[PDB]
């Protein structure tokens, strides 16, 4: 046998119900939720990280002058400049004459650091939906398992046939390009592709983790040496990596609504309450049991004792009941006014007993059902002072509805009067001829 | 800061997130004489319920001014039949006075 419901999201809350299977005595089933990970599909875009520029021997002679020649390197640089007669440790200083001779190539390439911090591009898909759920009905014990979500994908827990999904909602927390650093993420929606921007976000952009080719600026520059001391100046940009690091804006993990976390290695989202699911169970059909092995319940009576509307269990009932033999049945509230803090309860003749319960209402008005029998049980008023509520504009107070129907009485009332007058002036003319 | 029903949480330095669910007031009563139920019927929501005591009051008070304005109607035709008055006749033996 199976059954079909829906049932709203949330990860702690647990969700009870009674299958009914005529000619056998009812089952109730209890499932809870545990996760909710949408996970996206993704790809990577390229990486990013600190620079380093190093600079090869210059090269000079003591006399005549040499050209210098560009070469297949990011960034590369060379130039030559003029009237060195350069200087040394005790020695002869290598000139003779206006020496014109000096290399001063400059050479551009990634960090020996960049292999462990590095900011990472993505593009963003939908991608699948996932869970696991922890399952308890008739008397096995808890069994828990995970499945996919979607009206098609079967799985099996211990004996019983699960069919959930799909979500009544689309909604994500994601946008369509994403960057991933260090432990977290950030919506900063516009990586480049192959343009730098002389050190903003993008100035040393590997198409890969390992590649050979850096296709982005630095705006390097250099300088004449002075005072015939042998070096190689230079000047560039500050690396734009380190100002992004400085002025990162407020992380995703602190900004995504709906109250949900984010895990890093698979960009789990994981708890994002939201809309119901369609939920779809079998049961095996060996544990029913045949009407007339159940003791028969009669007599019943439900007496509030005191109750008050918090988000935790604060209302508590007795019963009074005459039974037919001893056992155990379970009990439930089909309607959704209070939520029964209690599942099952044991039976013994006469019975008489008492149970738990929530409730979101001045007065509630619950009927609940109990081993094939209902009973309602209209309760009374409970003073004011997480958890499963309504919230349905069904606070309206004994005084709130008095006073409200006797202004819309009043009102109706006084119009009909005088509606009726006006015909009653208007026959006595339609009778004077 | 404010919470709410839907909740709210913070962190604090290298400590762990911590929530809160804060909720549950009862500042005022619904039972009693109308002006503290009114006061509890107004702290319940914070501005729902103003918003609703504003609709309330405006739809009461256009449906008093139209009943009342239905009764000058009705009353003007009651006026009416009095054409007979002017003539000098016998008594009718009603609501109004008649030598």
């Amino acid at each position: 046998y199976e059954h079909t419901a829906v049932m709203p999201n949330k990860v702690g809350i647990p969700y009870k119900a009674l299958v009914e299977r005529p000619g056998y005595a009812p089952v109730h089933l209890q499932i809870q939720l545990v996760n909710t990970r949408i996970i996206p599909s993704t790809n990577l875009e390229y990486i990013t990280c600190k620079y380093k520029t190093k600079v090869p021997s210059p090269v000079v002679k003591c006399c005549g002058a040499t050209q210098c020649t560009s070469k297949p390197h990011p960034d590369y640089q060379c130039q030559v400049f003029s009237g060195v007669y350069p200087f040394m440790y005790g020695g002869a200083y290598c000139f003779c004459d206006t020496e014109n001779t000096q290399m001063s190539e400059a050479y551009v390439e990634r960090s020996e650091e960049c292999s462990i911090d590095h900011a990472k591009a993505y593009k963003v898909h939908t991608g699948t939906v996932q869970a696991m759920v922890n399952i308890t009905y008739g008397s096995v014990s808890w069994r828990s398992a995970d499945v996919y979500v979607n009206g098609e994908t079967p799985a099996k827990i211990g004996d019983a046939k699960l069919i959930i999904g799909p979500l009544s909602s689309a909604w994500s927390p994601f946008d369509n390009k994403v960057v991933v650093y260090g432990h977290e993420v950030y919506n900063y929606d516009f990586p480049e592709y192959g343009t730098g921007k002389a050190g903003s976000f993008g100035d040393l952009q590997s198409r890969t983790s390992t590649s050979n080719d850096l296709y982005a600026n630095t705006n390097l520059k250099l300088q004449r040496p002075q005072a015939g001391i042998v070096h190689t100046p230079f000047t560039q940009v500050p690396s734009g990596f380190e100002r992004w690091k400085k002025d990162k804006g407020a992380p995703l993990n602190d900004v995504a609504p709906f109250g949900c976390s984010i895990a890093l290695e698979p960009l789990r989202a994981e708890n994002c309450a939201v809309g119901s699911i369609p939920i779809s169970i079998d049961i095996p059909d060996a544990a029913f049991t045949r009407i007339s092995e159940t003791p028969t319940v009669s007599d019943l009576e439900c007496k509030i004792t005191e109750c008050t509307y918090a988000f935790d269990f604060g209302g508590i009932a007795t019963v009074a009941y005459k039974s037919s033999k001893a056992g155990n049945c379970p009990i439930h509230s089909p309607s959704g006014v209070a939520v029964i803090k209690e599942n099952d309860v044991t039976l013994a003749e006469s019975g008489s007993f008492t149970f738990h319960f929530s409730t979101a209402n001045i007065h509630p008005a619950f009927k609940l059902q109990v081993c094939t029998s209902a009973v309602t049980c209209k309760g009374d008023c409970k003073p004011p002072k997480q958890h499963t509520e309504s919230f349905t504009s069904a606070i309206s107070a004994t005084a709130w509805s008095w006073i409200k129907v006797l202004v819309g009485g009043t009102s109706a009332f006084i119009v009909l009067g005088l509606i009726a007058t006006a015909v009653v002036a208007l026959v006595l003319f339609f009778h004077r001829h | 800061f404010t919470v709410t029903g839907e909740g709210l949480e913070y962190t604090w330095g290298n400590h762990p997130p911590k929530r809160v669910w804060a909720q549950e007031s009862g500042e005022g009563n619904p039972h009693g004489w109308p002006h503290e139920v009114v006061v509890y019927y107004y702290n319940r929501y914070p501005l729902t319920t103003i918003i609703g005591l504003c609709t309330c009051v405006a739809i009461i008070m256009v449906s008093c001014v139209t009943s009342v304005w239905l009764l000058c109607r009705t009353r003007n035709l009651c006026i009416t039949p009095y054409k007979l008055a002017p003539n000098a006749q016998v008594p009718i033996l009603l609501a109004l006075l008649c030598c």
